[PDB]
RNA sequence: GGAGAGGUA
């Protein structure tokens, strides 16, 4: 169902796009992963330490 | 909110005390940045004793480990609501459903050894747009002991300082509310009795936003 | 400015007694009134002194005679 | 041989308000790349904008208050108008005044507009009063800017509210070659930048600020 | 061990990745703590023996300490390698720097 | 403001002749990557240049055979041969001659080179010859180029190494001038083949890639 | 200064 729904849009049903570095501007081989993910910041400042 | 959840969020947020949950469903009658009315619906309401209910918000109070939280309203004029349901969101929380942090755009792979054994490689967007950054709130305190050489009091005026550190400071010796004080600055002046003032903690930075003052009875009480 | 140590080590070849002699050196540079015998490119004293004992012209027994040298002179100093 | 064609600029078409298209045509071999990735990253870079720097609301003396009659926080006032779209013709610094009152939402619409500030998005909220007689009387400020700079960073009264800068209308630029079709000659390109800015800047002029930008700092290698 | 210091505009103590494996310190959190020496004979000492660059061979046994860890490695395996039909495959070159030009 | 830092080229260094490494110093956040690489592959893909092309052994017939004679076969001869520098700064296209006779080795300073045809490096060592009776003429046919090309793409063919550069590199660091903060710094570092001072090839670069960008502004 | 609790590596 996870590959189902990712053809519901138009990404690739793989799970992994092609992309560019920054500074070159050339192309990275070997296709990579990139999604979204849910991160939080945790209560170790570096400011406290 | 999470992209990604396990159905468990709302039962978290409402079963916890953050949120404001209503008690009796009705129509929005005035919403406020500090406090809500809701109109009760014609059933749910007792014979006599009509009124309306009202609800009062928290505002930025610190909690025990220095994190702000108030709560927000996440509702307008004329939308019905039910029993049961979310009116205030606490501190991270989003239409009623927890939500911690923030979800971003990652993609994995080696980039010049800056995230080599675990680090992480963050673009300037995360905090441009400011979405990470946190508000904390401390406390700072200054008593005025009863001491040999009799006591001391919190006067204005102290030794050997120039006006420019004391131009935060009133006539009576008490920062305004709002200033914008930095590190290694004067919140309160306080005499040696014979300069013990309270001084901001080096480092931090941030405004005022409130004082306090007690006295023990039998003292009297200065302009401030 | 230094990085390895290995040839001046190899130079004094126990790695203890180099601390010691190089130490002495850069003593006599800092608050001593003398001079160093390589030019010197904005670099500290224990470092000068780590790069004279590199070229082999200051070691142990040649400062030690070099002090029993000039402490004789001191002693014909006051005549 | 040994001599190169020189490219030009031959359609700025402007899908819509905000979206834009460039076209670059003709580029030998391998510029194609070259030139794309250096006008990305100079335009991305360094873009001269214009933003909002100071606040001063009538009734507030930090932005960690509340004001009644308002919906939201001084917080996410200050949030919202953070992302506000402005262009000024000549002065480099100017100063805007917002007064409103009655219900409603409060758009960017209703600042009482000057001759030559020109508001891009006049749809844009930031604020809602939620009652017939709460107003709302603010002065913002202007600047112009080149990039990022932080509130901490830079470099009076207790009424001044500080918001971070975002001087840079671009936020997103990709790029493509493609082969063209010249009278005659194979292996020739045609570069297309899409460009997607927050309207404040206009799509030519851009693209030959960062044309004159890389090149007269390019100057500094011939004659070395 | 010892260190020469940079001066950084962070708050962070930046240190070398390879080194990691002998301190055995990954990056999820941990803190060191920084001393300086203070005396002629202690700067010395630091110099000629704690220096980063005196300490490769381990006391347990001469195995070398400083072994690129685990990125590296990856990148080199994955640089050292032979797909039997890729790009340019057969022709002749003058040299590493050849090489590293027509791949470039 | 929205003014731009311009540097002065802090340093240039002739570790050789043909060896350099030019440090300039300070650039904005972010611009050493900018003017660093497109001066890399402005460098290493698109220029002017004269390297040989085409081979013609007197007596071989074809690219798969071997000479009484030569101790090494003919593709490494004809790979020994693609390293050859020449210069020529009249004409584009020329054909040249060299004819060796007797064992020692067969150098490019040996060679019978006109005025306008001009070799970077004659210790070029080309072959060695093993009898003291046989000898080997040979046509070299050079022409004026862009970089790197196959032959089946255009008589005894060779690859062509048109270009004066053969490595360029660079890295990113921050350095320090009068009282600011927080820039960065470039430093190039290139080989060339001896056909031109690697300080005049980085001027070409520029003024091409500069003179390219114009009609922009 | 000493106890108790929680937390990080
Ligand atoms: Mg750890």
């Amino acid at each position: 169902e996870i590959k189902e729904l990712l053809k519901l849009g138009d990404l690739p049903t793989s799970g992994q796009i092609r992309l560019y570095d920054g500074r070159t501007g050339e192309q990275f081989e070997r296709p990579v992963t990139v999604g979204y993910m849910y991160m939080l910041k945790l209560n170790h400042l570096v400011d406290d330490k | 909110k999470p992209l990604v959840g396990t159905g468990m969020e709302r039962a978290v947020a409402v079963d916890s005390g953050v949120t404001a949950v209503a008690k009796r469903g009705g129509v929005v009658q005035y919403v406020d940045a500090s406090r809500i009315v809701i109109k009760v619906n014609e059933d749910e309401m007792y014979p006599g004793e009509a009124g309306i209910d009202i609800y009062n918000l928290t505002k930025y109070t610190r909690s025990n480990q220095n994190t702000c939280i108030n709560q927000m309203p996440c509702v307008s004029l004329g939308e019905p609501v039910e029993r049961g349901d979310v009116l205030a969101d606490g501190p991270s929380t989003d239409l009623g459903e927890l939500a911690l942090g923030q979800n971003m755009r990652v993609a994995f792979m080696p980039w010049n050894g800056y995230n080599f054994e675990d680090s992480i490689l963050v673009s300037e967007r995360v905090v441009q747009e400011d979405r990470f950054t946190t508000i904390h709130i401390q406390e700072l305190a200054c008593v005025s002991r009863d001491t040999k050489l009799g006591p001391e009091e919190i006067t204005a005026d102290i030794p050997n300082v120039g006006e420019a550190a004391l131009s935060k400071l009133d006539e009576s010796g008490i920062v305004y509310i709002g200033a914008e004080v930095t590190g290694g600055d004067i919140l309160v002046g306080k005499v040696t009795p014979k300069d013990s003032s309270l001084r901001v903690p080096n480092g931090v930075s941030g405004t005022v936003i409130d004082v306090q003052v007690f006295t023990r009875d039998g003292v009297e009480k200065d302009k401030r | 400015a230094r990085v390895t140590v290995q040839d001046a080590v190899e130079k004094i070849g126990n790695r203890f007694d180099l601390v010691l002699v190089a130490a002495r050196r850069a003593r006599q540079m800092q608050v001593g009134g003398k001079d160093p015998l390589v030019p010197e490119e904005n670099d500290k004293t224990t470092v000068i002194a780590l790069r004279e004992i590199e070229e082999g012209l200051i070691n142990n027994q040649i400062l030690d005679v070099r002090e029993r040298q000039e402490q004789q002179e001191q002693e014909a100093a006051e005549l | 041989v040994t001599e190169f064609l020189k490219p030009r600029l031959v359609d700025i078409e402007q899908v819509s308000s905000t979206h834009a298209k460039v076209t670059l045509e003709p580029l030998e071999r391998g510029f194609g790349h070259t030139l794309g990735n250096a006008l990305r990253r100079i335009l991305l870079s360094s873009m001269p904008g214009c933003a909002v720097t100071e606040v001063e609301i009538d009734g507030v003396l930090h932005e960690y208050s509340t004001k009644e009659g308002v919906q939201e926080d001084i917080l996410e006032i200050l949030l919202n108008l953070k992302g506000l779209a402005v262009r000024v013709q000549g002065k480099d610094e100017v100063i805007l005044t917002l007064n409103k009152s009655g219900i409603g939402p409060v758009t960017a619409a209703d600042i009482t507009h000057d001759g030559d500030v020109e508001i891009v998005k006049p749809q844009h909220v930031i604020c809602h009063l939620t009652d017939e007689n709460a107003s709302i009387s603010m002065r913002i400020k202007v600047q112009r800017g080149r990039g990022y700079v932080p509130a901490s960073t830079r470099i009076r009264p207790i009424g001044r509210l500080l918001v971070d800068a975002c001087y840079s209308p671009v936020e997103r630029i990709a790029y493509n070659v493609e082969a063209a079709r010249v009278e005659q000659r194979t292996d020739l390109d045609k570069l297309v930048i899409e460009m997607e800015t927050n309207g404040t800047i206009d799509p030519e002029e851009a693209i030959r600020r960062a044309a004159t930008i890389l090149a007269e700092q390019l100057e500094a290698f011939v004659d070395l | 061990q010892a260190f020469e210091p940079v001066l950084i505009e962070g708050k962070a103590i930046q240190l070398h990745p390879l080194v990691c494996a002998a301190y055995n310190a990954d990056f999820d959190g941990d803190q060191m703590a920084v001393h300086v020496p203070l005396t002629l004979e202690a700067q010395l000492e630091a110099r000629a023996l704690m220096m980063s660059t005196n300490n490769i061979l381990s006391p347990a046994n001469g195995e070398p300490i400083i072994v690129p860890s685990q990125d590296v490695v990856l990148g080199l395996y994955y640089m050292t390698r032979d797909c039997v039909n890729a790009k340019g495959e057969g022709m002749v070159l003058t040299g590493p720097k050849e090489a590293e030009r027509l791949y470039r």
